[PDB]
């Protein structure tokens, strides 16, 4: 659901379509969508 | 639809209405998840005035 989001695509800033990591935070922290604990498990699992 | 967005910015939008906190509570159901300065500037208010 996230890449509909206006929230995080302004954040996004590569042109090719990057996010950077702690953008990536950040956009979910405005978001709401997922909780501080799981926002580590979510940089885990994203390809580092 | 088109019409009804002049009065959005305006201070006098609830004017002739019981409730004058509509805005606010917009505000305070959409800014975390719209953007609550972006609500702010749509409203026309100053969350910080």
């Amino acid at each position: 659901d996230i890449v509909g989001s206006e929230a995080f695509q302004d954040y996004v800033t590569d042109p090719r379509g990057l996010i950077s990591k702690k953008d990536f935070q950040k956009a979910m922290d405005s978001q709401k969508q997922f909780t501080g604990p799981e926002i580590q498990f979510l940089l885990s699992c994203s390809e580092a | 639809g088109q019409w009804d967005r002049l009065v959005l910015n305006t201070p006098s939008f609830p004017s002739n209405y019981w409730d004058k906190f509509v805005k606010r509570k917009v505000l305070d159901k959409h800014g975390d998840i719209f953007g609550r300065e972006r609500i702010a500037e749509l409203l026309g208010m100053d969350l910080a005035s």
